C-alpha cells in the first residue's frame, strides 16, 4: 500500500536496476540476443531493446518512467535507446550506499547531479573534433555506419545519395545575431515523412519539395502548362483546389475562368501546402502533371526552401521499400546530428571514459559537500565501455584499469573495439559516433535519476 | 550496495538442459537403423512418422528453446525436404560440446564468432569435395540407388524395392531434358483400404473415383476417345413453371416422358459418334466422362454399346484430364465436332464392391503422374506417403542441381579432418578460435555415432578404421572415399554401394543448424511476462 | 556466498567498537556464570569475558590480544580498522576483482605507509621524565575512556612513574620500568581530589597487633619469614599431642620460652618489621607487641616479589635465622587513615628508591570506582612505548592521522600502474571510518564536520613549502565551534611506537579473514 521509511529509497533504486541490469546484454554490435516467455507459443528473438521493455510487464511506478523515457529517446534518434537506461540505472545503483548507508539526504544528490551535469557536456565538447558539414562525400560515410550490415547494403551506393539529398532538403542553413539562433527548425516527423509509391527506380528516385497527390485533371481538354499557378485552399486565381469531392456542374463553371478544379485531398496534407505557398499562390516553380510510373502526378514546388515537403520513394515492389523505411528514418537520424554541430565523438565507449577522468580531477578542487556523489557519477560512466568488454570476452578487471590510465598519457579518443577485444584507437581505425546522441544521453538519465530519488512515499488510491 | 558477477551463468544452462532431452529422443530414430516413433491425441488419431518436423507440430513444447528449434526446419522442408533430424542433432550435440567450454571460463561471443568462421571455411572445402553429375537422361540407372537413401529411412527395407520404380518413373515421365524444373503437385495420391501395401503399383493417368456400375459394362477397351460432356443427364423439367395432372396413374408417364424428351435427343447425337468414326473396326471404344449425374434410364443404352458411364468427378481432376487426354470440354451437345475426341490406351477397370476406379493410363503424352498407396491399417497409409513425399523432393534437388555428394556420413567425416589440420597450418584467426573449431569438428561426428550406434556396433571401432583409411589414402597418391557401412560395421565405398546425397541439402543443414544453435547460446536470461 | 555473510558477522561486532573509541564509549556489564560481575571499558580485556562462537572473529581477537601485550595501547584502533578492511574490499570482491590481487595490494600500500611515518613526527619526547613533560603522554591515554577525569589523574599517573626511575640519560642497554611497577588499589569513600600519590606498595589490611606504627628511625630493617611462627619439631608429622596432665605443663611452658627466645634474638638485629607469609599463632603477637615489631601478613605470593626489588629483602625458608645480609632496608613506614580507615602503608623517602608504586583511589562511585583501575594500566604501557624502539617520537592525534594519510597513499596510486591502484585507494578510503566515528558518535552533522575535515589537509598555496595548519584534527566541540580547531592547543598526540605497530597487526589480521574462502568445522 504505502512505504515509507528507508526501505521506500531502496525499493525505488531497485525498480529501475532491475530492468537495466537486463538489458545490459543489448548495447554494441556485440549484443547478445533475449529470448522472453510470452503466454502465446511466440517468442520474440530480436535483442532490440525498444521492443524487448514494451513486452515487459512491469509492477513498481518507477519502472513505468523508465518505458516512457525510452519512448520518447527512440523518437529523436534511431540508436541509443538501451544506453540512457543503462546510464540512468547504473547512478542509482552507486548511489545506493550514500543514500542509505552513509545517510546523505537526497538532494543533495539530486543537487550535485545538475551541477555534474553542466561539467559532463563541457568535456565532451572538448574530447569532439571538427567535421564538414558541407562536403558531400563526409556525409554518405557517417550515415553508412546505419546502412552496412543490413538488407540495403546492396543499394548502400543508392542509399547513402538518397539519404543524402532527403537530408539536405528539410535543412536549411540560416544564422545570425539579430533574430538568435533558429537552429535549422528540422522536424523528422511531420517534414520528412515519406510516401511510398509502388514501381519505379531507387537511382531514379528523387525527393520533391512539397505535396505529392495522385488526382488528376477533372476535364479532358485543359492546359497542361501554366506559367504562375496559383494554389488556393478551401481574386481570379489559376487553380481551384477543393478539400472533398467537386460535383460536375462546378467543372463547366470554372473551365471559361482559367481554372483547374482538384478534388480529393486530404487535410493532413493541406499544412504542408502552406509552406510551399502560404495560403492560409504565386512563384510556383513547375505545374508539370506528366504522368511518371503509369501514375498521375502534381508539382507543387518553387524556387524557395521551405523546409516542408513529402519525399517520394519509388523502388522494384512495396516490400522493398517497406524495408527502406524503417532504415531510412533510422539512417537521417544520425545525419541530422551532423548539422546540429560540426563535431562528432568517439565511439565504443571513449565518450563514456572521457567524462569519468576528468570529472575526478576537478571534483577534488570544489571541496564540497557534493565532492562525494561525483566519485559515484565519475564510477558510473566507467560501466558503459566495461559492459562492452564484459560481452567481447576480454578481461573487465584488467581491461578497465589499463584504459584509464592511457587517458592521463595519451588522448580521450582511445575506445575498446567489439570485434578485436584490446584497447585500441577509435579515430585511426574508423569509429565515429555523433556528439548529439552523447548530450541526449547524459542529460536525460540525469533528468530522469533525479525524479526517481524525489518519491519517499508510494500513495494507493484513485 | 549490489553488483553481482552471478549473472555469468543463468537459465542458459536449463535451455541447453532441455535441448538434451530433445535430443536423446530424436537420436534413436535418426537413419535407416532408426525407430519409428508413434503419437496419439486420445481422439482416435494415429500416426507413424519419423520425421522430426512433422512430430513436433502435434506436440506442444512450454519450453521456448525446443520452440525455434522446430522453427528451424520450416525452410528446410520447404527447400530442400530433407534432413530435420539430422538438422536438430547437429544443434543439440553442439551444445554438449560447448557445455565444457562454459564452465571453464570460454566467452560465449568467441564460441559463437568461431562457428560462423568454421561455416565459411566449410564452403570452400564443400565444392572440391562434391562431385558435379551431367543432366543426360542416361542416369536413370545411377538414379535408382541415390533414391533408395530417402525409402530405406522410412520404412523396413522390404517394400523399397516395389516403391523405386514408381518413384524414377513418375518424376521422369513428364520430365523433358533440359534445364527447367519438375513440379510434384501434379501428382495426386490416393489410398483404399482392404488392400496389402505390396499390391502398390504405377499409375501413368488419373485415378477416378466413382466408376460405373453395370454387369455389361466392358472390362477392358484398348484405343478409346475420351470426350468431356458438360450436360447434366438426370431428370430435367420444363423451362417454364407448370405441373403434373393425371386422373390416373397411366396419365403420368405421358406428362413425365416429355421432359425426358430433351435428355433422349442428345443422346442421339452422342451415339452416332460413335458409329461415325471407326463405328465397326476393332479395338475402338467410346467413353463418356460427364462429371454431372447419371439418369438410370441411360443405364441400359450405354450398356449395348459398350458405353463407360461415369459420374460426380472432383472440379480439381477434371482439369488435369484436359491436359492428359487432349479432349476439350463440350457444354452443348449440338456444338459437338469430331475433333473434339481425344486419345487413350488401354482402360481396365477393376470390379470391387466399394469402389471402382478408371485407369486413364497408357497415353501418348499425358504430362501427368499419380502414386497410388493402399493399405489395410491407418499406419500403412499414413508412413508409406511421408517415404513418397520424402522421396520425390530428395530426388527433386538432384535433378535440377548437378552437384551430388555422397551419404552415410562421407562429408561429415572428411570435413571433420580437414578442418583439424587446417587450423594449425593457417593460424590467422585467433589463438582462442581453437575452442570454437575444435567444438564444431567433434560436433560433426555425432552423425556417423548415431547411425552405428543403433546398429549395434561399437562405435569406437568403425571410428578408428575410418581415420587409419584416410590416413594411407594420402600417401597412395589417390582420391578413394569412406563411408559407414551399417549392415557389416566396417567402411564401405560410397559409389559403389550408391548412397548419395544432394547438394542444397548438406548445404543448409549445416548452415542452417550452425545460425540456429548458436543464437541458443546467447540468451543471457530467460524472462517470463505478457500474462 | 559465505565470504560475504562472514563479513556480515563481524559487522554485528563491528558497531559495538564504533561505540567504545572516543568519549561515548561505556564499560559493559558482564555476568559471569560464577556469579561474578567484571566490569572494564578497554576492549582487550572484554573480549576475554565475550565468548567468541565464530572463529573468524578470533583471528580478530588474537589480533587485538597482540596490541595489548606489547606496546598496550591502541586496541581499538585494531579492531575497527581491521573491520573497515573488509568493508572496502565488500565492493571489490563484488566487482570480480579477484581476492589474490586485493591481499597483494595490501602489501605494497603498508611498506608505502610505513616509510612516511618518519616525515610526520612533529615533536620528539626527551624521556626527561619530568612530572609535566609526562602530562602529555598520558593525557591522550584517559581520554576517550572517562570524561572530567583527565585533568585530576594526569597528575596522579604521571607522579607514581617519576618515583619508580632512577636517574639516567641516553642509556637504553638495561632496562628500567616495567609493567608491574605500577599497581592499582581502591577504597570506598574519598573523592578524586583527596587522592595521592604513594611512592610504594599499599597495604589495606589491618596489622593484627596492638603496634599501629614503628618510629622515625632511619633504614628500618624488614624480614620475610615464611615459615610460620611456631616451636621447631619435626617437618614429617610432629602433632603436638597431651597423653596426661603431666605433660601439659611441659608442653605448653617450652612453647613460651622457644618463641620468646627466637625473637630476642632478632629484636637484637635491629629488625623493627616482620613479615610472615603463613599464619600466626596466638602467644607469637603476645611477645611482638612489647619489642615493637609491627606485625604484617602476605599470604600472596605475587606481592612478596615486588617486595624484595624494594628494600632488598630475601624470604626465608627456616625461622630464627636473621641474616643480616638478605635483610632489606626502608627509610620510613607509616600507618595512617587514607579513605575512612586507618591502614598500614609502604613508602620511602630518599635511599632505597622503590622500582613499584602504588596509586590509591578515592571516590563515592562503585561503577567509575574499577573504571579508573582498569583505565591506568592501560596508562602504564603508554611509559614503556618510551625505550628505544621510537620511544621519542609522536604523530598527532585525534583522527589527524588517518586523514592526512588520505592524500599521501593516492598520491602513489596513480604512479604505480597495473590493477595495483584498486587496492591502494580502496586502502585510503578504509581511513575514513575513524574520522566518521567520531563525529557521529558526538552527534556532530556529516555535512558539517565532516568536508571541513579534508577541506584542512588540502588546500591551494601558492608554493612548495606547506604552511597554515596541517595540525587540525577531528573534534568533539561540547560547547561551541565553526568548522574544526587545531589539535596544538590540547596537545594531544600519539607515539609512533602504537601507531606503526597497530598498522602491521590490522594488516595481517584483514589479510587472514580475505584469504579464507572456505570454512569446515564440527560440533563439539
Amino acid at each position: 500500500e504505502r512505504t515509507t521509511g528507508r526501505q521506500a529509497q531502496i525499493s525505488n533504486i531497485t525498480a529501475a536496476k532491475a530492468v537495466a541490469d537486463v538489458i545490459r546484454t543489448c548495447l554494441g554490435p556485440k549484443a547478445m540476443l533475449k529470448m522472453l516467455l510470452d503466454p502465446m507459443g511466440g517468442l520474440v528473438l530480436t535483442n532490440d531493446g525498444h521492443a524487448i521493455l514494451r513486452e515487459i510487464d512491469v509492477a513498481h511506478p518507477a519502472a513505468k518512467s523508465m518505458l516512457e523515457l525510452s519512448r520518447t529517446q527512440d523518437e529523436e534518434v534511431g540508436d541509443g535507446t538501451t544506453t540512457v537506461i543503462i546510464l540512468a540505472g547504473e547512478i542509482l545503483a552507486q548511489c545506493a550506499p550514500y543514500l542509505i548507508e552513509k545517510n546523505i539526504h537526497p538532494v543533495i544528490i539530486i543537487q550535485a547531479l545538475k551541477k555534474a551535469l553542466t561539467d559532463a557536456l563541457e568535456v565532451i565538447k572538448q574530447v569532439s573534433k571538427p567535421v564538414d558539414v558541407e562536403n558531400d562525400a563526409a556525409m554518405k560515410k557517417l550515415i553508412q555506419a546505419s546502412i552496412g550490415t543490413k538488407y540495403v547494403i546492396h543499394w548502400s551506393e543508392k542509399m547513402c545519395e538518397l539519404a543524402l539529398d532527403a537530408v539536405k532538403t528539410v535543412r536549411k542553413d540560416l544564422g545570425q545575431t539579430v533574430e538568435g539562433e533558429p537552429n535549422f527548425e528540422i522536424d523528422i516527423k511531420r517534414y520528412v515523412r515519406v510516401e511510398k509509391i509502388p514501381g519505379g527506380d531507387v537511382l531514379d528516385s528523387r525527393v520533391l519539395k512539397g505535396v505529392l497527390l495522385n488526382k488528376d485533371v477533372v476535364h479532358p481538354k485543359m492546359s497542361r502548362h501554366i506559367e504562375n499557378p496559383r494554389v488556393v485552399l478551401l481574386v481570379r486565381p489559376t487553380l481551384v483546389i477543393t478539400e472533398k469531392g467537386v460535383s460536375d456542374l462546378a467543372q463547366h463553371y470554372l473551365l471559361k475562368g482559367g481554372c483547374s478544379v482538384l478534388r480529393r485531398v486530404k487535410k493532413s496534407d493541406n499544412n504542408r501546402i502552406a509552406r510551399v505557398t502560404g495560403a492560409t499562390g504565386t512563384n510556383c516553380g513547375l505545374f508539370k502533371v506528366e504522368m511518371i510510373g503509369d501514375e498521375y502526378f502534381s508539382f507543387l514546388d518553387n524556387c524557395k526552401e521551405p523546409k516542408a515537403c513529402t519525399i517520394m520513394l519509388r523502388g522494384g515492389s512495396k516490400d522493398i521499400l517497406n524495408e527502406i523505411d524503417r532504415n531510412l528514418q533510422d539512417a537521417m537520424a544520425v545525419a541530422r546530428n551532423v548539422m546540429l554541430s560540426p563535431s562528432l565523438s568517439p565511439g565504443g565507449g571513449a565518450t563514456e571514459m572521457a567524462v569519468s577522468v576528468k570529472l575526478a580531477e576537478k571534483a577534488k578542487q570544489l571541496e564540497g559537500i557534493q565532492q562525494w556523489p561525483y566519485q559515484a557519477v565519475a564510477d558510473a560512466m566507467e560501466c558503459i565501455p566495461r559492459t562492452l568488454i564484459q560481452n567481447a570476452g576480454g578481461d573487465p578487471i584488467r581491461l578497465l584499469s589499463q584504459l584509464r590510465a592511457k587517458h592521463a598519457q595519451g588522448n580521450f579518443t582511445t575506445g575498446i573495439d567489439g570485434d578485436k577485444g584490446k584497447i585500441v584507437d577509435m579515430v585511426s581505425y574508423g569509429i565515429w559516433e555523433p556528439e548529439v546522441i552523447k548530450q541526449q544521453s547524459v542529460k536525460t538519465a540525469i533528468e530522469s535519476a533525479c525524479l526517481l530519488l524525489r518519491v519517499d512515499d508510494i500513495v494507493s488510491g484513485v | 550496495p549490489k553488483a553481482e558477477s552471478l549473472r555469468r551463468d543463468a537459465a542458459l544452462k536449463v535451455n541447453v538442459t532441455s535441448a538434451e532431452g530433445l535430443q536423446s529422443v530424436l537420436e534413436t530414430n535418426l537413419g535407416p537403423k532408426g525407430t519409428l516413433k508413434m503419437l496419439v491425441d486420445g481422439a482416435g488419431n494415429i500416426k507413424l512418422t519419423k520425421d522430426g518436423k512433422v512430430l513436433l507440430t502435434e506436440m506442444q513444447i512450454q519450453s521456448p528453446t525446443a520452440v525455434l528449434i522446430a522453427r528451424a526446419a520450416a525452410a528446410q522442408d520447404e527447400i530442400t525436404g530433407d534432413g530435420t533430424t539430422t538438422v536438430v542433432c547437429l544443434v543439440g550435440e553442439l551444445l554438449r560440446q560447448a557445455h565444457r567450454f562454459i564452465q571453464e571460463g570460454v566467452h560465449p561471443r568467441i564460441i559463437t564468432d568461431g562457428f560462423e568462421i568454421a561455416r565459411k571455411e566449410s564452403m570452400k572445402f564443400l565444392d572440391e569435395f562434391k562431385i558435379s553429375k551431367t543432366n543426360l537422361s542416361n542416369d536413370r540407372e545411377f538414379l535408382l540407388q541415390v533414391a533408395r537413401s530417402s525409402l530405406l529411412t522410412k520404412v523396413d527395407a522390404d517394400l523399397t524395392e516395389v516403391l523405386t520404380p514408381i518413384v524414377t518413373d513418375a518424376v521422369l515421365s513428364v520430365y523433358d531434358a533440359q534445364a527447367d524444373n519438375l513440379d510434384l503437385h501434379m501428382v495426386e495420391i490416393m489410398q483404399m483400404q482392404h488392400l496389402s501395401p505390396k499390391d502398390t503399383t504405377f499409375i501413368k493417368g488419373l485415378v477416378l473415383d466413382h466408376g460405373g456400375r453395370h454387369p455389361d459394362m466392358p472390362t477392358r477397351v484398348k484405343n478409346a476417345y475420351v470426350l468431356i460432356l458438360n450436360v447434366s443427364l438426370e431428370y430435367e423439367k420444363t423451362e417454364v413453371n407448370s405441373g403434373f395432372f393425371y386422373s390416373s396413374a397411366d396419365q403420368r408417364d405421358k406428362l413425365a416422358a416429355s421432359e425426358r424428351k430433351f435428355v433422349d435427343a442428345k443422346l442421339k447425337k452422342i451415339i452416332d459418334l460413335k458409329n461415325e468414326v471407326c463405328g465397326m473396326d476393332p479395338d475402338k471404344g467410346f467413353v463418356i466422362i460427364n462429371q454431372k449425374g447419371i439418369d438410370p434410364m441411360s443405364l441400359d443404352v450405354f450398356a449395348k454399346h459398350n458405353i463407360l458411364a461415369l459420374r460426380r468427378a472432383k472440379r480439381r481432376n477434371m482439369e488435369r484430364l484436359q491436359l492428359v487426354t487432349g479432349g476439350e470440354a463440350q457444354n452443348s451437345v449440338e456444338d459437338l465436332s469430331p475433333q473434339i475426341l481425344g486419345f487413350s490406351g488401354l482402360v481396365y477397370q477393376e470390379t470391387i464392391g466399394e469402389e471402382k476406379f478408371t485407369y486413364v493410363t497408357e497415353n501418348t503424352d499425358p504430362k501427368s503422374c499419380t502414386i497410388l498407396i493402399k493399405g489395410s491399417t491407418h499406419y500403412a497409409l499414413a508412413q508409406t506417403k511421408d517415404a513418397v513425399r520424402d522421396g520425390l523432393r530428395a530426388v527433386a534437388n538432384v535433378l535440377k542441381d548437378k552437384n551430388i555428394i555422397p551419404g552415410a556420413g562421407a562429408f561429415y567425416i572428411a570435413l571433420s579432418r580437414y578442418l583439424r589440420s587446417a587450423n594449425m597450418n593457417k593460424l590467422g584467426a585467433k589463438g582462442k578460435t581453437k575452442t570454437g573449431i575444435e567444438a564444431f569438428a567433434e560436433a560433426l561426428l555425432v552423425i556417423p555415432k548415431t547411425l552405428v550406434k543403433n546398429s549395434g556396433f561399437d562405435p569406437l571401432d568403425v571410428l578408428a578404421m575410418v581415420e587409419d583409411e584416410l590416413d594411407d589414402a594420402q600417401d597412395s597418391d589417390e582420391t578413394r572415399y569412406v563411408g559407414v557401412d551399417l549392415n557389416i560395421g566396417d567402411s564401405c565405398d560410397p559409389t559403389i554401394e550408391g548412397i548419395w546425397d544432394s547438394y542444397r541439402v548438406l548445404r543448409n543443414a549445416i548452415t542452417g543448424a550452425t545460425g540456429i544453435a548458436s543464437n541458443l547460446l546467447l540468451c543471457d536470461e530467460l524472462l517470463r511476462a505478457g500474462r | 556466498g559465505q565470504i560475504i555473510k562472514s563479513i556480515a558477522a563481524i559487522r554485528e561486532l563491528h558497531q559495538m567498537c564504533l561505540t567504545s573509541m572516543g568519549p561515548c564509549g561505556r564499560n559493559k556489564i558482564i555476568v559471569n556464570h560464577l556469579g561474578k560481575i567484571i566490569i572494564t571499558n578497554d576492549a582487550a580485556t572484554m573480549l576475554r569475558e565475550l565468548d567468541i562462537v565464530h572463529p573468524a572473529v578470533k583471528v580478530l581477537v588474537m589480533a587485538t590480544e597482540q596490541q595489548k601485550i606489547d606496546m598496550g595501547d591502541g586496541t581499538n584502533l585494531v579492531m575497527i580498522l581491521a573491520g573497515e578492511l573488509l568493508n572496502v574490499s565488500e565492493k571489490l570482491i563484488s566487482m570480480g576483482l579477484s581476492a589474490v590481487e586485493i591481499i597483494q595490494g595490501y602489501n605494497m600500500a603498508r611498506k608505502f605507509t610505513l616509510k612516511e611515518l618518519d616525515e610526520m613526527v612533529v615533536g620528539e619526547i626527551t624521556d626527561k621524565n619530568d612530572k609535566n613533560e609526562l602530562l602529555k603522554m598520558i593525557k591522550p591515554v584517559i581520554s576517550s575512556k572517562k570524561y572530567g577525569s583527565e585533568d585530576i589523574l594526569s597528575e596522579l599517573v604521571s607522579e607514581a612513574v617519576s618515583h619508580v626511575l632512577p636517574v639516567a640519560q641516553q642509556a637504553g642497554e638495561i632496562p628500567y620500568f616495567n609493567v608491574d611497577s605500577i599497581r592499582v588499589v581502591k577504597i570506598m569513600g574519598g573523592s578524586l581530589s583527596n587522592s595521592t600519590v604513594i611512592k610504594g606498595m599499599v597495604f589495606n589490611r589491618e596489622p593484627e597487633g596492638h603496634v599501629k606504627s614503628l618510629s622515625e628511625d632511619k633504614k628500618h630493617k624488614v624480614a620475610v619469614f615464611t615459615c610460620p611462627l611456631d616451636i621447631a619439631n619435626t617437618e614429617t608429622k610432629g602433632t603436638v599431642l597431651l597423653h596426661n596432665a603431666q605433660e601439659m605443663l611441659d608442653f605448653s611452658k617450652g612453647e613460651e620460652k622457644q618463641i620468646d627466645a627466637m625473637m630476642k634474638e632478632i629484636a637484637d638485629m635491629g629488625v623493627e618489621c616482620i613479615v610472615a607469609g603463613a599464619g600466626v599463632g596466638e602467644l607469637a603477637l603476645h611477645y611482638l607487641n612489647r619489642y615493637g615489631i609491627l606485625v604484617l601478613k602476605v599470604p600472596s605470593k605475587f606481592e612478596l616479589r615486588r617486595l624484595c626489588r624494594v628494600c632488598g629483602a630475601t624470604p626465608l625458608p627456616r625461622l630464627g635465622a636473621p641474616t643480616p645480609e638478605e635483610l632489606g632496608l626502608v627509610e620510613t613506614v607509616k600507618t595512617m587513615e587514607i579513605g575512612g580507615d586507618r591502614v598500614t602503608v609502604f613508602k620511602q623517602e630518599q635511599g632505597e628508591i622503590s622500582r613499584t608504586s602504588t596509586i590509591i583511589l578515592r571516590g563515592a562511585t562503585q561503577n567509575n570506582l574499577d573504571d579508573i583501575e582498569r583505565a591506568i594500566d592501560d596508562g602504564v604501557a603508554a611509559v614503556k612505548g618510551l625505550m628505544k624502539p621510537s620511544g621519542g617520537k609522536l604523530l598527532p592525534g585525534a583522527g589527524a592521522t588517518e586523514i592526512e594519510l588520505i592524500s599521501r597513499i593516492t598520491k602513489y596510486g596513480e604512479r604505480t600502474p597495473g590493477l595495483l591502484q584498486l587496492a591502494i585507494k580502496q586502502f585510503a578510503v578504509a581511513f575514513e571510518v575513524v574520522p566518521r566515528t567520531l563525529a557521529e558518535t558526538a552527534g556532530l552533522d556529516v555535512n558539517e564536520v565532516l568536508p571541513n575535515l579534508y577541506a584542512a589537509h588540502n588546500v591551494t598555496e601558492p608554493g612548495a613549502v606547506k604552511t597554515d595548519h596541517l595540525y587540525k584534527g577531528v573534534d568533539i566541540d561540547g560547547e561551541s565551534d565553526e568548522g574544526v580547531k587545531d589539535i596544538r592547543e590540547e596537545n594531544i598526540y600519539d607515539m609512533l611506537a602504537t601507531k606503526k605497530f597497530a598498522i602491521n597487526v590490522a594488516t595481517e589480521a584483514a589479510t587472514t579473514v580475505l584469504s579464507i574462502d572456505q570454512i569446515i568445522m564440527a560440533k563439539k
